[PDB]
């Protein structure tokens, strides 16, 4: 049994994604299917459900029936659609079928995270945390490279093209006020080596295929 | 009518060994609560009883002195009390199976342990997820089927009434 | 809607000893058919949500069987024969009686271990971003524990709230260690009005506040 | 034999009278595929011609003119191909029953908007851990249920067609 959902794909909001929850390897007109998303800072919550049957439908009511859900039995493929996007909807989605008696749902999609946003592509900023001359406590030193002002998820750093694995912290980015995304990657190293060996942060932004090294004591 | 009281008896037989065809198809042993006309095993006793009543009026219909007459009269009366019962025993289980039940009427030990985790009466499962199920398109399938059997047992007993009360003169 | 509570949001558990999470239902969840329908469920972190406790009573294949739970119809209990540092994630109860469903706020259960001492570091800002108008100031906080810590920013020894931002990352693979990151983004005209830069860092593992501070220009 | 052929037609009456009841209770729609006892509508047709060939026989019992003898053998030689018809049916729907079933016979639209997705035949579910599910107890329950009823009405079928064999000679 495998369930394999669509990619992720970022909007601007009141646009529309259509989400493709194929699964194979059971009787896909056998079983139920609903839909659910998890947003940050909250719980899980339903949103309704889908009978590709015969077309049954059940509702939470709390969102008021602005949703509309259809299926293919073509392709045994269902299709959820969100018209009017929100701020509050930015969620990963997850398909689900439900397996009869008792086992109501064991196996579950990957999920595709939908960030709404009215923002625009733009390259990151990288810039050197570069330490101080007071930065001589002793015993190790930390150091690292800002990546800034990047949209959207995800971005990966290294350090010396892959050399320095041991000791890294990516900081999750969670939010931010202007709508771009910033974070920082920092590694302890031995302070020693400052004086003479540098090192280079490698950032990736597939979005915008957008690549910059930027180079310490001062 | 009384001149062709020969192929009455026939038709007695015949129906009895329709209440015995009823009777074996209730005993199936199909849930814990099972049907009341079943668990009181009627039909079978009355297939039987009908049997001997009309096999009896089968190879005589003549005037004999004593036995003939006096065993056809309490074997009417029977017949007339088990009509009755089984129409009394109908109305209440159409009741039991369209109706919310109200006497459990235990069962049998030998056909519990086979199907007893099952309920026939209401199976309607409590999370709505369910309610496109196998469960209750199976329900469903077995009210009707209850459906069936009792208004062809009905109409069969209407039909034994009937006779009986057009050749009980 | 029926509301979902939960109680502690957040456990630090330690390998071995204890094991405790609780839900509840405010309407009793019972169809007078003898039997209480729920569900757990685990979210393991990067992956989708597995069942860990189907009908609270029984197991899934696979699972180990070190997982229990038991309750009464309103207040619910959770055991774990045996905590392991693999079972991590957000535990969820859930309610399926009646239309809408309804799932729980989430439990996040964490490995507890000694108290270690937070390091604190600060990075004056970059020439090149003064130039460009614009000022980060990165306030960093290396390794520590327990989660809870409270940063307080102060410019000329005066709070200043509302411009700034928190980020945490989750736990290590083998360190298990907690990291923290302060974020803070002026106008190089704001940054260029005060002078003192200084972190406060107030933590269990600390016996008083340290301050790292920096004077613009000289080095 | 000929000596009380004049009570056998009521015997005729009451058996088309049971086919048609076998096939109202086949009508019931339990599942998808229904038996070819049901959708070939042989019961029917079957028991209006076992009727229509018992009440002209015993309609005078004498010599009629022309109409009651050449219908009699006309009559009887099409109820003889109705037999043979049902026999081969039986012996076919038996095996489909008991046999996983090598033809189709999709069922009708009007019945099937009830109950249109559980199978008869294999109700094995994939993984064999599943298989504690009331889904089989009552697949495994409905299986012995059809198997009774079908060997009821095999054995009625065969007394029929005993009493026809030895009366219309």
């Amino acid at each position: 049994v495998q369930l394999v959902q669509s990619g992720a794909e970022v909007k601007k909001p009141g646009s529309s994604v259509k989400v493709s929850c194929k699964a194979s390897g059971y009787a896909f007109s056998y079983s139920w299917i609903n839909w659910v998303r998890q947003a940050p800072g909250q719980g899980l919550e339903w949103m309704g459900r889908i009978f590709p049957g015969d077309g049954d439908t059940d509702y939470n009511g709390k969102f008021k029936g602005r949703v509309t859900i259809t299926a293919d039995k073509s392709t045994s493929t269902a299709y959820m659609e969100l018209s009017s996007l929100r701020s509050e909807d930015t969620a990963v989605y997850y398909c689900a079928r439900n397996v009869f008696d008792g086992y109501w749902l064991v196996y579950w999609g990957q999920g595709t995270l939908v960030t709404v946003s009215s923002a625009s592509t733009k390259g990151p900023s990288v810039f050197p945390l570069a330490p101080s001359s007071k930065s001589t406590s002793g015993g190790t030193a930390a150091l690292g490279c800002l990546v800034k002002d990047y949209f959207p998820e995800p971005v990966t750093v290294s350090w010396n093209s892959g050399a320095l694995t041991s000791g890294v912290h990516t900081f999750p980015a969670v939010l931010q006020s202007s709508g771009l995304y910033s974070l920082s990657s920092v590694v302890t190293v031995p302070s020693s080596s400052l004086g003479t060996q540098t090192y280079i942060c490698n950032v990736n932004h597939k979005p915008s295929n957008t690549k910059v090294d930027k180079k310490e004591p001062k | 009518f009384m001149r062709e009281s020969k192929t009455l008896g026939a038709v007695q037989i015949m129906n009895g060994l329709f209440h015995i065809a009823l009777g074996g198809l209730l005993m199936i042993p199909a849930g814990i609560y099972a049907p009341i006309c079943v668990t009181v095993w009627y039909p079978l006793w009355g297939g039987i009883m009908y049997i001997i009543s009309g096999s009896l009026l089968a190879a005589t219909e003549k005037n004999s002195r004593k036995c003939l007459v006096k065993g056809k009269m309490i074997m009417n009366s029977l017949s007339l009390f088990a009509a009755i019962s089984g129409m009394i025993l109908s109305i209440m289980d159409i009741l039991n199976i369209k109706i919310s039940h109200f006497l459990k009427m235990e069962s049998l030990n030998f056909i519990r342990a086979h199907t007893p985790y099952i309920n026939i009466y209401n199976c309607e499962p409590a999370n709505p997820s369910e309610k496109n199920s196998p469960s209750t398109q199976y329900c469903y399938s077995i009210q009707s089927l209850f459906l069936g059997i009792l208004s062809v047992m009905l109409i069969f007993a209407f039909f034994q009434e009937l006779v009986i009360a057009g050749i009980v003169e | 809607d029926i509301v979902m509570t939960q109680t502690p949001l957040s456990l630090p558990v330690t390998p071995g000893e204890p094991a405790s999470i609780s839900c509840r239902s405010s309407k009793s969840l019972l169809h007078s058919n003898g039997i209480t329908y729920l569900y757990w469920y685990l979210q393991k972190p990067g992956q989708s949500p597995q069942l860990l406790i189907y009908q609270m009573s029984n197991l899934v294949s696979g699972v180990p069987d070190r997982f229990s739970g038991s309750g009464s119809g309103t207040d619910f209990t959770l055991k774990i024969s045996r905590v392991e540092a693999e079972d991590v994630g957000v535990y969820y109860c859930a309610q399926n009686l009646e239309l809408p469903y309804t799932f729980g706020g989430g439990t996040k259960v964490e490995i507890k271990r000694t108290v270690a001492a937070p390091s604190v570091f600060i990075f004056p800002p970059s020439d090149e971003q003064l130039k460009s108008g614009t000022a980060s100031v990165v306030c960093l906080l290396n390794n520590f524990y327990p989660r809870e810590a409270k940063v307080q920013w102060k410019v000329d020894n005066a709070l200043q709230s509302g411009n700034s931002q928190e980020s945490v990352t989750e736990q290590d693979s083998k360190d298990s260690t907690y990291s923290l990151s302060s974020t803070l983004t002026l106008s190089k005209a704001d940054y260029e009005k005060h002078k003192v830069y200084a972190c406060e860092v107030t933590h269990q593992g600390l016996s008083s506040p340290v301050t790292k501070s920096f004077n613009r220009g000289e080095c």
